[PDB]
């Protein structure tokens, strides 16, 4: 049951636990070899320099990833790069440097076709998450195979990434590799949900209290109590604000308040396996995980308000007993069992917390329902025949007239042009409807990921975007709001182009040829030399890609050809496409 | 259900943020027969506290009506067409006007503070909360999503407004700047006065944050707030909270919220077929240009004598729905800004600009066929000038070029009131030719009008800004030119020779 969902058996769990414990003594990582498995454990650093970087100025020690080193970790359409904790990131690129011999080890490990596992205790777990991301970005995305499928197993790790991080993980379908054990009271999962200033006072004492090696430090009542208190207050505010942002309701009142609040961006990423004295409870829903992080740790009654904080610290060192007593516990996947009220009380969840978790699950179900409805709409016969009528009827008949569809639309002397315009309007309407839902994200993370949503969008773009270019330059909208590329181009086409580019790569646009040739014509050659040259250089690449078709573009009546005639004798003589 | 969850979560959130405790601490500070107010400038925000004498019980029912044209009303900007008048609470408004003097400079300073991107809070006690609300409203006369706006926080205040003020701010962006805290045992007879802004009802089990005013009505219809704040803090550490407010109220809130969200996305749906209606209008304009009449004068003719049913459909089905839709758009957006960066993010603004420049001539024809006068200053409806101004505001930020050697056969004229001016000049020529016994000074001032309009025609022509479809034979413009040529005698102007050198058909090429 457990292994079916998570993809790892108890043997690998125990071996990663032992390797993580071994990694304390080494420097920054320990390499263990068990037959076909190669486990890279990472050394936890319980110093407060290793949770909030000193040179970082933000209130959570977070930084945007470099888009070159972690390209796949971003929103493909919008273009926003993800946010990671800079302490752990600096740790990762410190270990990565060629002098450390980590990279040669992992590459000889992939040459030997071994199951690579990244693991670690509390902060070693965060370093393991980041190293798993780096590995997925450098090796798994180049030549994907099941022989390269990594695994990340963490025990009481803290949150590493923001919402865009978890989204990019869910989109590339990578969030299944990660497993993060969290006992019912461990505090290190919850720490980075609090502000730096909220815990900057009592952080050194508690981090010394959390280090397993040096038990020389002695417990202080008030430091632990106060640290746990604010950690829980910041957690409660972040959780309530995630509840209020569920459906987007009452957002404006929240917006007034949001201007008065700082909230942790970090969000759970991957599968989280809560553990008790009787049960294992796996969750995969980031928002449900976030609500459980607060409501599971709440006190059963006020008399226990004394016992809860101390146990917290103690429970950060219970993973030995956890792994040893793993088989005797009862397991049940929360997201899949349709009756969770008994499980939540068993976990330690009040009534209202149970309802908030229920609401997060219901919102996930509504997201998948919205995906179902969009799939039903885009597959119907009327939409497909609207897309087809432009390829089977408009473009061929406009090729017959030796002018082309883009010109035939521009001059617009037939009923065909009116029908083309109304069809283009309705197509743009449905694509704008779906675009907003994706921008809303009321859609599952895999949507931008799916190839079918990608083929449909790129076909629609290649067919219809020249029509819009013609509509823009036909009614002199150019002379009103500027060049098309800057302010005229719709968002849907940019989303589609970026989705296609990301999918295939893992005047710059293809279907924007007409846009360029518009600004090119009518100017002296001495100033459009370089632009004309770049266009005709890429022209062949689009023709190889398919975006542009020579049939249409090279007809006698076509605007681009009649313009290219006007060019300088020397240019047309030495032009690459002279033979056309 | 989702709505009760959002309410209780927002309540706990606002309690945990800590604003309530700081504001009540400052109120206690100022606490221990006129309005007294203090300021508290801090590092995180600026705070203001008002305070008023004990509430006069019977003297609190009376109200004082206001009007848009009245200049005793300090709020001319919030009232609008459908709501030009709104009454207010009498003692609250009295104490606000009484103290307007120094809080004028205070308003200048607080506006500067908000310009500095620093938060601002106003707060109030039992009766001074009403005055704080009035001051916040006076502060919110220029609201943009990007600009920082204040926030009012009130404890135990009675109502200040009637149904009309509640209707002015029912869904506006200003209702998002008020927060009242009422003990669930407080009962307010709301027969005449109506509440507004977000409410926070405090039980002993916990608080609940309401936004729908109907729910607030049914809850409050029909006390030391330090005690209930302490009970809130205690309930923050109480294991169980039960259903405080009845479930039928939740039913109502959920129903109204769903209705509002579907009503909102309906217009995003509708714009797509509005574009198709405008495509039909484009076809109609093309056909009217074929017969050398122009769709303006053809539309006028058919509006006088309906003969073609195609034009009957154009007028009754396309234009009416375009007008209704865009009126609804402008009426809804100016109370709830879109996208933050601009009203009508980008599709609505540009589509509305094209809608205006294409459809306002038809409304001008309908206006001047009815026999009215002076359209530009008296005729055009609100949404037209709103669209024009909102496009002008962003038309300067964008970089554009207007080539000289282009076809203008489909150029829509930017000054959409061109035909109104043409018809006004036609009317003054009709006067100068037909009326008898008229004075001479009036004759020369009408010649002033005529030469002014001639220059206006010439400035728009030489600027390459007018559609050549005005030079059609059956057009109203060429008829007006024939009249003005008859009555001009032999005065000579570049436009007059321009009309005589027969270069007007070479125009637009």
């Amino acid at each position: 049951a457990f292994e079916a969902l998570t993809g790892i058996n108890g043997d690998l769990i125990t071996r990663s636990w032992s390797a993580s414990k071994q990694a304390y003594l080494t420097e920054r990582y320990h390499k263990e070899e068990a037959g076909a498995v190669v486990i890279f454990a990472f050394q936890p650093s319980f110093s407060e320099k290793d949770f909030f970087d000193p040179d970082n100025k933000s209130s959570f020690g977070e930084i945007k990833l470099n888009r070159v080193q972690f390209p796949c970790m971003r929103k493909i359409g919008k273009g926003d790069v993800a946010t990671v904790n800079e302490a752990f990131l600096k740790n990762l690129e410190a270990i990565i440097d060629p002098r450390t011999s980590f990279q040669a080890s992992v590459e000889m490990a992939v040459r030997s076709r071994k199951q690579i596992v990244f693991t670690g205790h509390s902060s070693g777990g965060a370093t393991a998450i980041l190293a798993t991301v780096w590995y997925l970005e450098k090796y798994f995305i180049r030549n994907p195979n099941v022989y390269l499928e990594p695994r990340c197993v963490t025990f009481g790790a803290p949150l590493v990434g923001d919402s865009i991080f978890s989204h990019a993980l869910g989109r590339e379908k990578w969030s299944r590799f990660f497993v993060n054990f969290v006992s019912r009271f461990d505090i290190v999962p919850r720490i980075m949900l609090a502000r730096k200033a909220s815990v900057e006072e009592t952080l050194p004492h508690v981090l010394a209290q959390l280090d397993p090696r040096k038990s020389s430090v002695q417990e202080s009542e008030q430091r632990i109590t106060e640290f746990y208190t604010r950690v829980m207050r910041d957690t409660s505010t972040v959780a309530n604000q995630a509840v209020c942002e569920l459906t987007g309701s009452a957002e404006a009142f929240l917006e007034t308040l949001s201007s008065f609040l700082e909230l942790s961006p970090y969000r759970p990423a991957g599968t989280f396996v809560f553990s008790t004295e009787k049960r294992l409870v796996a969750v995969n829903n980031s928002d449900a995980i976030l609500q459980m992080l607060f409501y599971t740790s709440q006190a059963s009654d006020e008399q226990e308000w004394s016992l809860i904080p101390f146990r917290s610290i103690r429970d950060h060192h219970s993973y030995e007993e956890l792994v040893q007593s793993m088989g005797k516990k009862l397991f049940n996947h929360l997201d899949g069992e349709n009756s969770i009220e008994s499980t939540l009380n068993d976990l330690g969840v009040s009534t209202r917390g149970r309802q908030y978790v229920q609401a997060a699950l219901e919102e996930e179900k509504k997201r998948v329902e919205n995906q179902k409805k969009i799939i039903q709409v885009i597959e119907q016969e009327r939409f497909l025949k609207k897309l087809a009528w432009i390829e089977d009827e408009y473009k061929p008949k406009c090729q017959a007239h030796k002018n082309g569809y883009y010109d035939s639309f521009k001059v617009s002397n037939e009923e065909n042009d009116f029908k083309a315009n109304v069809k283009r309007a309705e197509l743009a309407g449905v694509f704008d409807e779906v675009l907003g839902l994706m921008k809303k994200c009321q859609l599952p993370d895999e949507f931008e990921g799916d190839i079918d949503w990608i083929k449909l969008a790129t076909r629609y773009r290649r067919l219809v975007e020249p029509l819009d270019i013609a509509n823009y330059h036909r009614h002199l909208k150019n002379e009103d709001t500027g060049p098309y590329m800057k302010r005229g181009r719709p968002t849907r086409y940019i989303y589609a182009q970026r989705g296609y580019e990301h999918y295939i790569l893992k005047s710059e646009c293809g279907s924007c040829f007409w846009a360029e040739v518009e600004e090119l014509k009518g100017k002296p050659y001495e100033e459009v030399e370089v632009r004309v040259k770049t266009l005709e250089g890429m022209l062949g690449e689009w023709i190889t890609d398919g975006e542009v078709d020579d049939k249409e573009i090279f007809l006698e009546g076509s605007t681009f050809r009649k313009w290219w005639i006007t060019l300088p004798k020397n240019h047309k003589s030495h032009s690459p496409l002279r033979d056309y | 259900s989702s709505s009760s969850l959002k309410g209780s979560a927002l309540g706990k959130l606002v309690v945990t943020s800590g604003l309530l405790h700081s504001s009540w601490s400052k109120i206690l500070e100022i606490h221990n027969s006129g309005l007294e107010f203090q300021i508290h400038r801090e590092e995180k925000f600026t705070l203001v506290v008002f305070s008023a004498p004990p509430i006069c019980r019977s003297s609190s029912s009376d109200s004082t009506l206001l009007h848009v044209k009245d200049k005793e009303n300090p709020f001319p900007f919030l009232c609008s067409e459908n709501n030009p008048s709104f009454s207010l609470h009498t003692p609250a408004f009295n104490l606000f006007t009484s103290a307007s003097t120094s809080l004028t400079y205070l308003k200048s300073e607080l506006l500067q503070t908000l310009k500095s991107e620093k938060p601002v809070i106003i707060t109030g006690a039992a009766l001074g909360g009403s005055v704080a609300s009035l001051y916040t409203l006076w502060l919110l006369e220029t609201i943009e999503p990007t600009l920082k706006r204040p926030l009012c926080i009130t404890f135990g205040s009675p109502l200040i407004g009637d149904a009309s003020l509640q209707q002015i701010l029912e869904n506006s962006v200003r209702n998002s700047c008020f927060l009242h805290v009422v003990s669930a045992q407080t009962r307010i007879k709301m027969d005449f006065f109506k509440p507004f802004g977000t409410f926070l009802i405090c039980f002993d089990s916990g608080c609940v944050c309401i936004e729908d005013h109907v729910a607030v009505t049914e809850l409050l219809n029909g006390v030391d707030y330090s005690q209930v704040l302490n009970r809130l803090d205690q309930s923050m550490l109480s294991l169980a909270d039960s259903r405080l407010i009845p479930e039928d109220v939740i039913k109502g809130i959920e129903k109204r919220a769903e209705m509002k969200n579907l009503r909102f996305d309906m217009m995003f749906k509708k714009l797509n077929d509005m574009k198709i209606s405008m495509a039909y209008i484009e076809w109609y304009k093309k056909k009217c240009k074929e017969v050398k009449i122009g769709y303006y004068d053809r539309f006028k003719t058919q509006l006088a004598f309906p003969s073609k049913e195609f034009d009957i459909n154009i007028k009754n089905h396309h234009k009416s729905e375009l007008n209704r839709f865009w009126k609804s758009v402008v009426e809804e957006v100016e109370r709830r800004p879109q996208s933050d960066a601009s009203i009508l993010k980008r599709r609505f603004l540009f589509s509305g600009n094209n809608y205006r420049r294409m459809i306002e001539p038809l409304d001008i024809a309908e206006y001047y066929l009815e026999g009215r006068k002076e359209y530009r200053t008296t005729g055009r409806s609100h949404h037209y000038v709103m669209l024009e101004k909102w496009f002008g505001m962003e038309s300067i930020l964008i970089e554009k070029e207007r080539c000289k050697k282009r076809d203008l056969s489909d150029l829509l004229t930017f000054d959409s009131c061109f035909w109104a001016e043409v018809e006004d000049s036609l009317i003054v020529i009709n006067q100068l030719n037909t009326t008898v016994g008229m004075r001479d000074d009036v004759r020369e001032v009408l010649t002033r009008k005529l030469v002014e309009f001639e220059g206006y025609v010439w400035e728009i022509i030489t600027k390459r800004e007018v559609s050549p479809e005005i030079f059609l034979e059956e057009s109203s413009f060429m008829k007006w030119w024939k009249e003005y040529k008859k009555i001009k005698g032999f005065n000579s102007s570049y436009l007059t020779e321009f009309m005589n050198t027969r270069k007007y058909e070479s125009y637009g090429k």
